[PDB]
């Protein structure tokens, strides 16, 4: 029954900073409620217990506070290592709630993705599969939209995606779709194109190749 | 230091089950409730199932009770996650989480996890076969392959069921793939060859498919 | 504890009265069990302690023997009766199985009609090979199949299958699939299987060139 | 009426991990000894394992020990078997099985049984990666598509190494067929296409495997 809900989802931010994410529940919880911080591929680690109880070992610039319905976590001189996703906990008797969680992130100018469409190799696809694929280079920031079309046909169900970390020199995303069709599939049709959106593009951006090049 | 480690992650197809189970170090999970999180693809967490000490009371989430099941085993410090009927949207990355316990408070959160193991469900809980002919180049022998169909069963019939007599389907095998694969062979006069038409008619009901496939001599 | 079964396979007739032994390599007192199982199902307990039958079994199987020797008997074998025995020596803490009795219609040999398929040339445009192998109407059942690739031999790109015996003449038939990336089946030209079977009195090899 | 049902079983590669487990219809577990059983390629049964009432006693077949466990749950009625750093050899159909009460007896058969569910352990515990280019056509990107390995990871350079402005290398995904892929992509001045050879260099230590692929305008 109980929901909670974290502001913000993600969070721009320079090395030093003090920054502040609040948890918001949908009824009151006392102070039953604790924060994590999460690296990628990683464990949860526990920072933050009973909303302002600091766990031993966790590094004083991080604090704790509310009740009710309202909570915050403050770091008070962001470091490197703190960028990192952070998660909101209600901890009941026999149940837990989490929030949606809240990306911490490097600060930098908004950057429109470079959009590169890649066909399938001969060889690859003479072995039976069409593997076409579709890079979105150095954009910031993390979210965008990419769809693929064959034959104006708008696709769906038969693709990837990949994306990578903050680059450790510009602070940038890069992220890759693959198209995967059967080599009847591919040589049935002509046009393959992918579509993005993105905030820092004003229109869509659509690159494409004819079969056959 | 308190560890903790999942094992049994990996990749199943939609509708299938799969059961997850966790080890521990350096503790006892006697004295403490035991909790199974994912993380779901955007980044958040999300609370799976839970048990009591003494296995008092059993706690799942909405989106998988009556499909998932928890279990302890406290004298070998197991937990167990079955997860059956299983949807897309179950495909997460999965940790075993212990909440604290203390002498000196009723209410403690989860304080140790394990590093997590992947659950990945795969979108098609059925799969369409494939129809290939064995041409048959006093008695001759002709028939049709069909390969890479899941789950089973394949039905194979000849001439609509019109002719019986010397034909033999295989048993199914499972293949390296994971997708099944069958044969379906008749012995008929050579001197037909030319005369009469052979086709086999393949039903594989999970997928709703038929497909009918006329075998003739290659030349 | 190691429990031996004789015969490995047994052929016989409806309302034959059959029996099949089982030895154990020390005294096992009287700790044994008989087990049926047919192809796809699980096993079913018929006899416990050597001589027990179990409630339900019907009155034509019994079992005897003690120390390391034991028997069961089928008085009036029907047609529901055959499939595979085992037998169990049966502890506290370990069990341990023989290798299994396969009980089967008695006919006479049949050498098997063997014929050999290359992969059509849609599967091999997608990308695969797929080389079929029939061995039809033969009996018994064991059988030995060889792939050779340009006179190489072939080792885990095979798999097989088996019917069970036929209603009608009591023989099988059994299906041998050699399976290959486009690529590996493209650079080479003879592709062979070679079967070995009782009702032969030499071994047969069914081959095709690559292409013609 | 009584009912044992397998759950669990599918498709493992050599040295990976795979759990059962086993509900009942119609009786408790309680009071029974419960036991794992399977049946190898060649019709042959062997006995895996067996867990005692209140588990007193857990005891495992010699070549099952030390890589497999099994457990009970009275509550909810259920068996588990966990297998570990499994083996071609244990490919197999798994059933479980009750035994009487061993506070009753020291010795009995398994009197009732499930079904089975069948467990393969492919023999390829890793599989090498193909290669395959994206090639290109101010700046310009290129790259590698490293596709059908097993298991993670593998790593990628440019040009062995000298090669490291703008190069991103995705991670793996993992595909239906349970293998996984990759990307590796770098952006270079244009004008360097027709005279800068471009050479992505993949290892894949778990299969020994290391292929040097050049990417070139076609």
């Amino acid at each position: 029954d109980v929901v909670m809900t974290q502001s913000p989802s993600t969070l721009s931010a320079s090395v030093g900073d003090t920054i502040t994410i609040t948890c918001r529940a949908s009824q009151s919880i006392e102070t039953w409620l604790a924060w994590y911080q999460q690296k990628p591929g990683k464990a949860p680690k526990l920072l933050i217990y009973k909303a302002s109880t600091l766990k031993t070992g966790v590094p004083s610039r991080f604090s704790g506070s509310g009740s009710g319905t309202e909570f915050t976590l403050t770091i008070s001189g962001l470091q490197f290592d703190d960028f990192a996703t952070y998660h909101c906990q209600h901890y009941a008797g026999y149940s837990a709630t989490f929030g949606q969680g809240t990306r911490v992130e490097i600060k930098r100018t908004v950057a429109a993705p470079s959009v590169f469409i890649f066909p399938p190799s001969d060889e690859q696809l003479k072995s039976g599969t069409a593997s076409v694929v579709c890079l979105l280079n150095n954009f910031y920031p993390r979210e965008a939209k990419v769809q693929w079309k064959v034959d104006n046909a708008l696709q769906s169900g038969n693709s990837q995606e990949s994306v990578t970390e903050q680059d450790s020199k510009d602070s940038t995303y890069s992220l890759s779709s693959t198209l995967t069709l059967s080599k009847a599939d591919y040589e049935k049709h002509k046009v393959y194109a992918c579509e993005v959106t993105h905030q820092g593009l004003s229109s869509p951006v659509t690159k494409s190749f004819n079969r056959g090049e | 230091e308190v560890q903790l480690v999942e094992s049994g992650g990996g990749l199943v197809k939609a509708g299938g089950s799969l059961i997850l189970s966790c080890g521990v170090s350096n503790f006892r999970i006697s004295a403490h409730t035991m909790n199974w999180v994912r993380r779901v693809p955007g980044g958040g967490l999300e609370w799976v199932a839970s048990i009591s000490t003494s296995s008092t009371y059993r706690d799942y989430a909405d989106a998988v009770k009556g499909r998932f099941t928890v279990s302890r085993d406290d004298l070998e410090d197991f937990v167990y996650l079955q997860m059956h009927k299983m949807r897309v949207e179950d495909t997460a990355i999965y940790y075993c989480a212990r909440k604290g316990s203390d002498r000196l408070s009723d209410n403690d959160p989860f304080d140790a996890w394990g590093p997590g193991t992947v659950v990945t469900v795969s979108p098609a809980s059925t799969k369409g076969p494939s129809v290939f002919p064995l041409a048959p180049s006093g008695t001759a022998a002709l028939g049709c392959l069909v390969k890479d169909y899941f789950p089973e069963p394949v039905t194979v019939s000849w001439n609509s069921g019109a002719l019986t007599s010397g034909v033999h389907t295989f048993p199914a095998v499972l293949q390296s793939s994971g997708l099944y694969s069958l044969s379906s062979v008749v012995t008929v006069p050579s001197s037909s060859l030319g005369t009469q038409t052979y086709i086999c008619n393949v039903n594989h009901k999970p997928s709703n498919t038929k497909v009918d496939k006329k075998v003739e001599p290659k030349s």
